[PDB]
């Protein structure tokens, strides 16, 4: 359950793994987690997948209503502020946490957002079950001044660190670039007897 | 008939136009000019947000209710989103609640034209008790509003506004009579010019 | 807190011991359990003391509002039923009692527990001592019973209950609801 | 304030509510419609409001029941919505499809409440109910625009309801109709009610309610069939 | 025209004006902003310890606005701590005064009242609130029956450097000229330390003298 | 309680299957208890929730199906129950719905579950079917794999079994 | 709601006019006992002669005759019974007639939707002995000695004015109502043309049987 | 807004208008037959293209039927609610009291108008009881009563004339005074413990033909 | 304890006549019969008022329907109705603890009895039982019962089940209120 | 208030709604055509004072991924109506997860406009608006009006001189026409009676790009 993000020079490479487990059994070996809040902004989720999916749908309808109304593509901080509030109000009944990344003319922002409602932008963030293992690799390896393509070589290995070392997290890496230059979804991205009839 | 907001046989709300006539009988004559770099307003100056101001024009009492509503919404914006409400969004929302007066027959249109100024470049929105809002380029609202609009159409920004009020109300002012508010590119802080 | 009741061809007799207690201290031995609602039908009190008074005050009130409005008597079936409904609402609130509706209608005896157990039998004893009171009760009880023999039966069965139940002491308090209605048939002592 | 209120729940000195009388007259402005019961099925002809070229009323209350809406369109939609809700709530807890007579009583309770209290305008729209409730077989009901309902063997509603229904008084013989006779009489009366001698395919549309092989099915007629009935009409003339 | 929500065609609601007439009847109150303090006089309410009020227009309604102003001062002291500024108090009470004008059901106020307050930062402040909910600061105010008639003598005064000490007599003097007159006077200036308080009885007796 | 919910998608035919039993505790009540309610759905978990969600869903679905004679898309149905159950996230009903059936007129299968094949229920199944699944089966085959997975997972399982129902949805035929 | 320019309310004075189309009712107070009396108010012959009723019990000690709008009366009557039993439940004493009447007066003009048209005559023998409180629909109760309420009642008022007696005997006071009801009525009074109810100092309130009425 | 504000007459507007509204209803005859109750209604207006609240209580409303069912539904909820609270079923009198209280309520209310019906509530206790209830909320016991259009003339027809014979009364009032209708008339005798029971038109011919002989 | 059998042209249901709080039974006449229509018959084991506070609450609706619609509900229809109520009460403040058998006989759908869990788990039952004596009895009835039977034979099949509740079970439930439902409608036995 | 300002005329006409149709008669002309590549909607707007803005308040406001509106009537009323239309669309997306069918959004919004013809203290919406949409294989062109009656169209017109605009639309155009070719009839029917325009196709809803409007 290793989700991650990094703020590279032109934006944010979000990264995710395709697994969701109901405890000790994998129920979904191709789980979509880098949910599209908006074409500009995307949000990975971790913790309970139900809370994360549904809360992301709520903020999606919300953000897409505000941008639909102004006709101006929404800011990242806006997304974060309503997320801060949304995850605060329940006071831990929404126990699923979110890594929002987006770009607005104001440029890149990537806030890890803990399920009690702390929003903290930082150059690297990780979350999920795999986060400890992932963040040590993001700490050791992340450098400011990193380029655009090397982030692909920085989140695929970091998420891979959570794929092997952890047992909640596994399966194909998803990697979703955020830049005003281009958006990229790479849905399945990185791969690291017959019961005879009649 | 002409008392409860309902449509006339001409498809025309009587109480709404009565509110426009009430704005004209408020006796004030506001003008604003959108320069490239500055957004003069002149007349009742208000500071709806530290980055946004507006001048109400009409019934004096009526102005304050919508001023407070504008501050309520402007503050609530930042509370849910976290950036200055655009001038367009603020004018849109206040217009949307002024329509409530019109949709409901219980309560009555507040007669105050609302000339917002502020930089989202510079903006000069109008709002009517109708619930209609639009960005002008050089608005005026008030008594001699039509006589000013010609002079605006014919058309340094501060000069445009001040000579417009001078020529159009046909009176040479004292500085206390003309309250003036500027919002320069470098000064998004709403500020009374202070000629 | 024993309150036997049984019906037979010449009446319904309702006897009750007069002891009331808090802890192993006995606050009084004076209470008459058979709280009145109606000249010709009557209550009981088992379980907590305050509950029965209060509920049967509400019962007496509602029976009175009914008798005025409907302009007829409230029946033992109806009386117990309104009672049973009213005590149900406070089920899980610990308002525990073992009130009984008795009265000539033929005779009607309906035991009415606090959890809403409005059951119609003919022969009851309610309370702590009931298990004692029951065993004596069945042994003399017949529907073929004289008003006097029944008086003795109610008194023996209460007397044998109070003899063993630590929390039941005090004098036997018969009420006899015959055809006409109730009378304070005996209030006589146990310490005889 | 309340000085404006015209009441619209008032009771009049002639002894007949104002809005109820006005609701009856709103329907006369409404276009012709008619439903015709038979011993095997229940027809519902209706006339598409105008023939207008560049435009590209019966609804599915259930699959075993359906309504025709006559008096107005904007209100009708809300009526149909409430009908679908009542029917599907009844299907929710009782787990059997609503019997049609009941569904009519429910909507007529909702209608009656608007006259009785609240100072709100009543729905002015007379309805028909074609249906096949389990307990009675095929049935047709008409809802006056105040609460009423009348199980009818054939009825018309809309413009010239009076001439049309009176025409069916003697022209609908009792308890003899195979569905074939229902189509014949339908096409007759809808033909006679309009000033157009025969009617075009952009005029009639007929939802026949037919017990389709042990699963009752409502079907709007397919226009090619609508035109065989009309083409038969041209020779019925 | 007779109902408040309706506008008369010309541009006003006549109900509000009929409610305005009520204070045009009642006798003159006269407060005077001064080099320190506002001497209210009315030929008084402790809105707060800080703030004084001098009502005019029918008294019945005036007390309710007094009580609302006391409530407003208290909510401000609790939520914010610090004693309410008059420039905000006027605007709040005036807002509440304004709400009536806007809806048919409640009637506009009859009153108009000059609340005033001496405070350290602001200095003296003398705001009068109309039943429309139009509040302005003043240098002098006088409302009532002798409305411009008092205004000519407060115009004759030039407080800007008159002390509060002359004014405690002068309010009563203006009252006597426009005016038998029961006299009331108030002092709110820094000698009174912003404690809204009636004039000391000897000076008040002298003032009538 | 519970019950098992087999579901499997091989070729346009959409398999789904279920045990027909439920237990009051560890005692079987009925050897016939419907779990697959007709684009089909098979709920398992509590019986109270099985019945509650089946009722509530058919209601919400019929309001739509009358409002448009347009048949429901499988994805929208998935959203329908997804939203319907997430409304109780404070009091969540315990039942696991696994829809299976065609996307209208394109004859395209859509199976899914909600908190290849999707198994859910009290079960035994996820490890059993996974390497047996063939990505192409005629219904004749599809019945065979799902019947094996069903019978083998469930005969072992204590609280499921004692009757099997198998719908292999196809436009051409729906075998049981 | 509108106080007329002449002071007093409109709907109330119209409700007072509604009493004039209400049954005549004498409200005798003997100092022995209470004797509420009312014309049957029957006009129709196949309308029952023993199921029509005018005077209702409230407590065992308070009777309650009614006049004006007969349907409206029963709401205030039922609420009066609820009040009295509530008094019994809280204080175990029975509610005296002064407060039984007062509680009903409190509800009388609570229209913020329309006033009741009823005149009421509570009669209850309470520890003071006989008491007879008339209740106007203006929300005004008043202690009485003899007040007759209703339509030909003004003539019954003035008739009472000569015959009212210091003290009074129970049976003699009853005979007064039996004679005056013949005058106020258009027809010759018959025991099926009156419904009398009496409360002797010691008894609980009794609807009077007809045979006794002929005498 | 208060709707039924008193007139300067002392009358109530909506109420008297409602009294004239039941007069437009059809002639709901009833009589409390000594044996059993019998009641009936008339003027169905047959185009040929065309209550019981308990097993004791039954109803024969006149007025506008649109309102009448709406009254009876609430009355039926009241019957069943009473059977659960008192053990025994509701008596006819208690029904009459509630319906009368219910009708009264809407006059003293905001925005409501009196129910325009005047119900002939009827029912066994096993003694017949034949109440009238009118919009005002007045309810009176009767032994004969008939409310409807021309029903007043029928009550007078009864007054001068007051199983087969009670049915003869119910028919006779209508087949002499009101228009002769072998289908318009729908009398229903209620037997003592058999639920109110209509007859087939041919069974009504016991007197519908015998009156032709009389 | 409650027992139910589905037969060719009947539904057979029977009930122990008992209740006990404490060590003693306080009645042996207690009717776990809750007859509600001519051919719709609840039988409710369960503790306290909830069994009858529910039973009657259903009854008055089931009856209210019959007056208001002029016809009687199906055994299935009544079953799904009570099922709905129990599901609502499970999530409620008051979850009733009533285990009931809704016997009934539709004419054109035929005889049907339904087991209903307290939680609310309706299921059609070929034969069923409730209570705690259900653990004992259901095996006898499951072994013995066939598709055919007769009402004459139903009596023997039921009499054999009575033996289990005395002979092997701890509690004494001594009289059984046997009753049938047949096209004719309900009869006591 | 609580009392509706909509009440029938003596023959059953909703006077206030008819007056709302008069308000539709005002407002600048609108036009909309279903062509076969995609619908186009367009409207007159004017400089008026020459100090205005043209991108401030388009009458052409997107509602959902491929729906849009164009209004005729009062402009103030449109601003809020659009808001509720967007509410219904986004609410539908979170429940159903597909952008709502054109026909359904028109229906739901029609119900909103119907509520005020029955709801207390409110007048009916003056605005009438084309609601043009394209789902699946079909371009949808709808007309909602003040009473909440709505119709799908193949070509339609609104505002001033719709009366002639519709006439041109049935003779100058029929069947199908490639999208700019069916814009030919827009620009030339609108001519009968500054301008904003917006088109649908299958390219995400779209405002006809300003350089190419020219």
């Amino acid at each position: 359950t290793t989700i991650a993000g990094v703020v590279y020079k032109d934006g944010i490479v979000l990264g995710a793994d395709t697994r969701a487990t109901e405890g000790m059994v994998v129920a979904d070996k191709n789980c979509s987690k880098i949910h599209f809040i908006s074409p500009n902004i995307y949000c990975c989720g971790a913790g309970t997948a139900a809370d994360t999916d549904m809360t992301t749908q709520l903020i999606s309808s919300n953000l897409e209503l505000h941008s639909l109304s102004t006709g101006r593509l929404p800011r990242v901080v806006t997304a974060n502020r309503m997320l801060k509030q949304m995850l605060f109000r329940y006071q831990g009944y929404i126990g699923a946490a979110l890594v929002l990344g987006g770009v607005d003319v104001t440029g890149p922002h990537l806030y890890s957002i803990y399920p009690h409602g702390s929003t903290d932008k930082l150059p690297y963030v990780t979350m999920g079950s795999g986060s400890l293992a992932a963040m040590a690799v993001f700490e050791d390896k992340f450098r400011p001044d990193m380029e655009e393509e090397e982030a692909k070589n920085l989140v695929s290995e970091a998420i891979a660190a959570g794929i092997f070392n952890d047992l909640g997290s596994g399966s194909n890496i998803d990697l979703c670039v955020i830049s005003k230059n281009k958006l990229d979804f790479l849905r399945p991205y990185t791969v690291p007897y017959r019961c005879e009839k009649g | 008939d002409r008392h409860i907001t309902i449509f006339s046989p001409e498809g025309r709300l009587y109480q709404v136009e009565y509110a426009f006539k009430a704005i004209n009988q408020g006796g004030l004559t506001s003008v604003a000019v959108r320069g490239k770099d500055c957004a003069v307003i002149v007349t009742h100056l208000f500071k709806i947000t530290e980055n946004i101001g507006c001048v109400m024009t009409g019934m004096t009492a009526d102005s304050r209710s919508q001023v407070q509503r504008a501050r309520y919404e402007a503050a609530n914006w930042k509370y849910k989103y976290g950036y200055e409400i655009p001038v367009d969004m603020l004018c849109k929302r206040i217009a949307d609640i002024s329509q409530v007066y019109t949709q409901n027959a219980e309560m009555r249109p507040l007669g105050c034209c609302m000339i917002l100024i502020g930089i989202d470049g510079p903006q000069v929105y109008k709002c009517d008790p109708a619930g209609y809002y639009c960005g002008f380029k050089a608005t005026a609202a008030g008594v001699k509003q039509t006589e000013s609009t010609s002079f605006l159409e014919k058309k340094q920004t501060v000069e445009t506004a001040i000579t417009c009020l001078s020529t159009v109300l046909s009176i040479d002012f004292k500085p206390s009579e003309i309250e003036v508010g500027v919002v320069t590119v470098e000064n998004p802080k709403f500020r009374i010019l202070t000629i | 807190t024993t309150t036997l009741a049984f019906k037979f061809r010449h009446g319904v007799i309702v006897a009750a011991d007069s002891r009331a207690t808090a802890g192993a201290y006995i606050a009084s031995q004076t209470v008459k359990k058979v709280i009145e609602i109606n000249p010709y039908l009557l209550g009981t009190m088992a379980g907590g003391a305050a509950d029965c008074s209060f509920w049967e005050r509400l019962l007496a009130r509602q029976c009175r509002i009914y008798e005025l409005r409907n302009k007829e008597r409230i029946s033992v079936a109806a009386a117990s039923k309104l009672l049973a409904n009213m005590v149900y609402q406070y089920k899980g609130m610990g308002l525990s009692m073992g009130t009984m509706i008795c009265g000539w209608d033929g005779p009607g005896l309906y035991y009415v527990d606090s959890e809403g157990n409005r059951i119609s039998g003919a022969t009851f004893s309610v309370g702590s001592g009931s298990v004692y009171a029951y065993g004596v009760m069945d042994r003399g009880y017949s529907y073929d019973l004289e008003v006097e023999q029944a008086y003795d039966l109610a008194r023996r069965a209460i007397y044998q209950a109070t003899y063993r139940d630590a929390y039941s002491g005090g004098a036997v308090n018969l009420y006899h609801v015959r055809e006409d209605g109730w009378i304070r048939v005996s209030s006589d002592n146990v310490a005889d | 304030s309340r000085r404006y209120d015209s009441r619209t729940t008032i009771f009049s000195p002639e002894g007949r509510l104002y809005q109820v009388e006005y609701a009856m007259e709103a329907i006369g402005h409404a276009g012709t419609c008619l439903g015709i019961l038979a011993n095997d099925g229940v027809l519902l002809a209706a006339e598409r409001r105008n023939i207008h070229k560049l435009l590209d009323k019966i609804y599915k209350l259930n699959e075993d029941m359906a309504c025709s809406v006559a008096g107005i369109t904007s209100d009708a939609n809300v009526l149909t919505n409430e009908l679908r809700l009542i029917a599907q709530r009844y299907l929710l807890q009782y787990q059997e499809p609503i019997p049609c007579e009941q569904l009519v009583t429910a909507l007529c309770d909702i209608k009656q409440a608007y006259t009785q209290f609240g100072g709100k305008r009543p729905f002015g729209v007379s309805l028909l109910y074609i249906g096949w409730d389990k307990h009675y077989g095929f049935q047709l009901y008409q809802s006056d625009p105040s609460g009423n309902y009348g199980g009818w063997k054939a009825t018309c509603i809309g413009n010239n309801s009076a001439a049309a229904v009176s025409m069916l008084k003697q022209d609908y013989k009792e308890g003899e109709m195979t569905l074939k006779s229902a189509l014949a009489l339908a096409i007759k009366v809808l033909n006679k009610t309009m000033d157009v001698s025969k009617l075009s395919a952009e005029k009639v549309e007929i939802a026949t309610l037919t017990r389709e092989n042990g699963k009752t099915v409502i079907r709007v007629l397919k226009q090619k069939e609508v035109e065989q009935l009309i083409k038969k009409h041209e020779e019925e003339e | 025209d007779l109902s408040a929500s309706t506008f008369s065609p010309d541009g006003r609601v006549f109900q509000v004006e009929y409610a305005m007439k009520a204070v045009e009847n009642s006798s003159t109150a006269i407060g005077i902003r001064c080099k320190d303090g506002v001497v209210f006089g009315v030929e008084l309410f402790n809105v707060d310890r800080h703030v004084g009020m001098a009502v005019a227009g029918l008294l019945a309604d005036a007390r309710s606005l007094a009580d609302i102003a006391r409530e407003e001062a208290s909510n401000f002291r609790s939520n914010f701590g610090y004693n309410i500024p008059l420039k905000h108090l006027a605007d709040r009470v005036a807002m509440y005064v304004h709400a009536y004008t806007l809806y048919s059901a409640v009637r506009p106020f009859g009153c108009s009242f000059m609340l005033g307050s001496y405070s350290v930062n602001d200095g003296a402040q003398l705001y009068m609130i109309d039943p429309s909910g139009v509040s302005y600061g003043y240098w002098g105010c006088a409302i009532g029956k002798a409305r411009q008639a008092a205004k000519t003598e407060i115009e004759k005064l030039q407080m800007k450097e008159m002390t509060c000490r002359d004014i405690v007599k002068e309010v009563a003097k203006i009252i006597y000229i426009v005016h038998a007159f029961e006299l009331e006077l108030s002092w709110v200036g820094e000698l009174t330390n912003g404690r809204h308080e009636i004039v000391p009885k000897d000076i008040r007796e002298e003032a009538e003298k | 309680n519970g019950g098992a919910v087999m579901a499997m998608k091989g070729k346009n035919c959409v398999a789904i299957a279920a045990d027909r039993r439920f237990g009051i505790q560890a005692q079987m009540v009925t050897t016939d208890f419907q779990k697959i309610f007709p684009l089909y759905i098979g709920l398992a978990g509590l019986a109270t929730d099985v019945q509650t969600v089946a009722q509530r869903l058919k209601f919400r679905l019929n309001l739509y199906e009358l409002k448009e004679g347009r048949q429901i898309k499988p994805y929208t149905l998935m959203s329908m129950v997804a939203n319907l159950l997430y409304e109780k996230r404070f009091g969540p009903y315990y039942t696991e719905p696994v829809i299976a059936g065609l996307d209208p007129k394109t004859f395209k299968p859509f199976i899914c579950s909600l908190d290849d094949f999707v198994v859910s229920g009290t079960c035994q199944m996820y490890g059993m079917c996974e390497s047996l699944w063939e990505p192409n089966m005629d219904p004749d085959h599809l019945f065979e794999t799902i019947s094996q997975a069903m019978l083998n997972a469930v005969d072992r399982d204590a609280v499921s079994g004692m009757g099997v129902i198998v719908h292999i949805i196809e436009k051409d035929k729906i075998t049981t | 709601n509108t106080f007329s320019p002449e002071g007093r309310l409109f709907q109330v004075e119209y409700a007072i006019e509604a009493i004039k189309l209400g049954s005549t009712a004498i409200g005798i107070q003997t100092s022995e006992g209470v004797c509420l009396a009312v014309e049957k108010r029957i006009t129709s012959p196949l309308m029952e002669p023993s199921s029509i009723e005018k005077i209702v019990e409230i407590d065992a000690h308070i009777g309650c005759a009614m006049s004006g709008l007969i349907a409206d009366a029963k709401t205030l009557i039922d609420k009066a019974r609820v009040e009295t039993q509530n008094h019994w439940f809280t204080y175990n004493e029975t509610m005296t007639v002064e407060s039984v009447t007062q509680a009903v007066s409190n509800l009388a003009l609570q229209f913020g939707s329309r006033p009741f048209g009823v005149a009421l005559l509570f009669g209850g023998v309470d520890e003071k002995g006989p008491q007879l409180f008339h209740m106007d629909p203006s929300g005004t109760f008043v202690q009485c000695d003899a007040r007759a309420i209703g339509s030909a009642s003004e003539g019954a008022q003035s008739s009472l004015q000569e015959v009212y007696h210091k003290s009074m005997t129970l049976k003699e006071a009853i005979k007064s109502s039996l004679i005056i009801l013949k005058q106020v009525m258009e027809e010759k009074l018959n025991a099926t043309n009156i419904e009398l109810a009496t409360v002797q100092p010691g008894q609980n309130f009794h609807m009077f049987t007809k045979e006794e009425l002929e005498e | 807004r208060a709707i039924t504000v008193f007139s300067p007459d002392g009358h109530l507007f909506q109420v008297e208008y409602a009294q004239e509204a039941v007069k437009k209803g059809s002639t709901a005859v009833g009589v409390r037959g000594r044996d059993i109750v019998v009641l009936g209604v008339e003027k169905k207006s047959v185009a040929k293209l065309q209550c019981a609240l308990d097993d004791n209580v039954c109803m024969a409303f006149a007025g506008l039927t649109a309102d009448a069912r709406i009254v009876i539904n609430r009355a039926r909820v009241e019957c069943q609610s009473h059977r659960l609270t008192v053990e025994d079923p509701v008596t006819v009198e208690y029904i009459t009291r509630y319906i009368a209280s219910l009708k009264q309520r809407y006059t003293q209310s905001n925005g409501r108008r009196p129910f325009g019906i005047s119900a002939l509530i009827v029912g066994f206790d096993g003694t017949p009881r034949l109440y009238q209830t009118d919009p005002s909320g007045t309810y009176h016991a009767w032994k004969a009563n008939a409310i409807g259009r021309g029903a007043k003339s029928v009550r007078e027809f009864l007054e001068k004339n007051y199983d087969d014979l009670t049915i003869k009364l119910v028919i006779k009032a209508l087949l002499e005074v009101v228009q002769s209708g072998g289908k318009n008339i729908e009398l229903a005798v209620m037997r003592r413990d058999q639920s109110l029971k209509i007859l087939n038109p041919e069974e009504i011919e016991k007197y519908v033909a015998e009156i032709e002989k009389e | 304890y409650l027992i139910g059998i589905q037969g060719p042209d009947y539904v057979l249901v029977a009930s122990d006549r008992v209740a006990a709080s404490n060590i003693v039974q306080m009645k042996d006449d207690h009717d776990k019969m809750f007859k509600m229509s001519e051919k719709i018959l609840l039988l409710c084991v369960g503790e306290a008022g909830d069994t009858v506070q529910f039973a009657e609450y259903i009854q008055k609706n089931v009856q209210l329907y019959k007056m208001r619609n002029g016809y009687e509900l199906s055994p299935t229809a009544a079953a799904n109705f009570t099922r709905r109520n129990l599901a609502d009460c499970l999530r409620s403040r008051t979850p009733y603890h009533v285990n009931l058998l809704l016997a009934g006989y539709d004419e054109h759908e035929g005889p049907a009895l339904y087991y209903m869990d307290y939680l609310a788990a309706l299921a059609k039952a070929p034969f069923a039982a409730h209570g705690y004596g259900a653990f004992l009895t259901l095996s006898i009835l499951d072994r013995y019962y066939t598709p055919t039977i007769s009402r004459e034979r139903a009596v023997e099949l039921l009499r054999k089940c009575l033996e289990e509740l005395q002979k092997r079970f701890i509690l004494n439930l001594p009289t059984f209120s046997v009753r049938i439902i047949d096209k004719n409608g309900i009869h006591d036995l | 208030y609580s009392f509706s300002l909509t009440t029938f005329s003596p023959s059953g006409k909703l006077v206030q709604i008819e007056y709302a149709l008069a308000a539709v008669a005002g407002g600048a002309p609108s036009v909309g055509i279903k062509a076969a590549n995609g619908v186009v909607l367009a409207t007159e707007k004017k400089q008026k004072s020459i100090l205005y803005d043209e991108r401030s308040v388009h009458k052409v406001e997107p509602i959902t991924k491929h729906i849009g509106l164009v209004y005729s009537g009062m402009g103030p009323d449109y601003r809020v109506l659009v808001h509720r239309a967007r509410k219904l669309a986004q609410q539908y997306y979170l429940v159903y997860q597909e952008p709502i069918p054109t026909a359904q959004l028109v229906q739901r919004v029609a119900s909103v406009m119907q509520e005020y013809t029955q709801s207390g203290g409110v007048r009916p919406f003056g605005v009438s608006l084309l609601i043009c949409g394209w789902n699946e294989g079909r371009p949808y062109l709808f007309q909602s009006d003040p009473s909440g009656a709505y119709f799908a169209w193949k070509a339609t017109a609104m505002g001033k001189n719709y009366v002639n605009g519709k006439t041109f639309l049935e003779k100058r155009y029929n069947e199908d026409l490639e999208l700019e070719d069916a814009i030919h009839t827009a620009i030339l029917t609108l001519k009968e009676s500054n301008i904003e325009v917006g088109i649908c196709n299958e390219a995400g809803f779209r405002r006809l790009t300003p350089t190419e409007v020219k």
